[PDB]
């Protein structure tokens, strides 16, 4: 979802 | 054995996501370091090497922040989640991270106070209770929760099965394939059961219990919702955290 940045970064990258 | 290896499965992914387990928690509340004990203004002064109820809520919030990544860790070693479509796995996330968060929570808890910074203080029911107009109800539900729940006496092993059933709920609103959901959380549903009935065999009646408690934190969480919502009334310019509002934007 676009509307869910983070979101979607955790579950495609991990967290930073 | 499929469902043991998805126990077994479960609980090691569990210990790499969680850093502070129910286990590692519970054997600093018994009595063997020690944390510092925080049950008045005087005592968080003496203790702040280790406004104050916006302080303090800075922290629930930094602390739940940490914990949507861990479960979001978390989830994605539970078979079949990865392959769901992407906008259910977001779905998922933003629905049941404030359920898990809740069990959690009563890991750290008991009737008179819960562990923060990582073990090494101890902030009492009482001294929260004690806070000023909206921020002195905040704790107090989720203290009622964990009474209720930890008398379950469920483990980190019960717990890891538990938090995979909460997240794979095919009834999440804007969800777009619920068959594929249901059918992991039956499998996960079935490994809970035997666990339970393996880890607790003396204890008839404990997946029945689990399952009105996981019925109960639907409830638990619009209550706790309708509460942040009186703060954003009440306290102006503050906020939420980027990733807390981007959770509970349009619920
Ligand atoms: C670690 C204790 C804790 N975990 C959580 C997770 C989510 N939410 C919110 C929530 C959201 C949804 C459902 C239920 C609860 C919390 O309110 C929460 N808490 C509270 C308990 C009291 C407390 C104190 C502090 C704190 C205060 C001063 C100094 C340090 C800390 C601290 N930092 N890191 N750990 N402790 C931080 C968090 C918390």
């Amino acid at each position: 979802t676009e509307r869910h940045k983070i979101l979607h970064r955790l579950l495609q990258e991990g967290s930073p | 054995a499929d469902l043991r290896a998805l126990a077994k499965h479960l609980y090691d992914s569990y210990i790499k996501s969680f850093p502070l387990t129910k286990a590692k928690a519970r054997a600093i509340l018994t009595g063997k370091k020690s944390p510092f004990v925080i049950y008045d203004m005087n005592s968080l002064m003496m203790g702040e090497d280790k406004e104050v109820a916006i302080r303090i809520f800075q922290g629930c919030q930094f602390r739940s922040v940490e914990a949507v990544q861990e479960i979001t860790e978390y989830a994605k070693s539970i078979p079949g989640f990865v392959n769901l479509d992407l906008n259910d796995q977001v779905t998922l996330l933003k629905y049941g991270v404030h359920e898990i968060i809740y069990t959690m929570l009563a890991s750290l808890m008991n009737k008179d106070g819960v562990l923060i910074s990582e073990g090494q203080g101890f902030m009492t029911r009482e001294f929260l209770k004690s806070l000023r107009k909206p921020f002195g109800d905040f704790m107090e539900p989720k203290f009622e929760f964990a009474v209720k729940f930890n008398a379950l006496e469920l483990d980190d092993s019960d717990l890891a099965i538990f938090i995979a059933v909460i997240i794979l709920s095919g009834d999440r609103p804007g969800l777009l394939n619920v068959k594929p959901i249901e059918d992991i959380q039956d499998n996960l549903l079935q490994a809970l059961e035997l666990q339970l009935k393996l880890n607790h065999p003396e204890s008839s009646q404990l997946f029945a219990k689990l399952l009105q408690k996981m019925t109960d934190l639907r409830q638990i969480v619009t209550e706790h919702v309708q509460l942040l919502q009186v703060i954003k009334k009440t306290e102006t310019d503050m906020s939420l955290h980027p990733l807390l509002q981007e959770i509970y934007k349009d619920l």
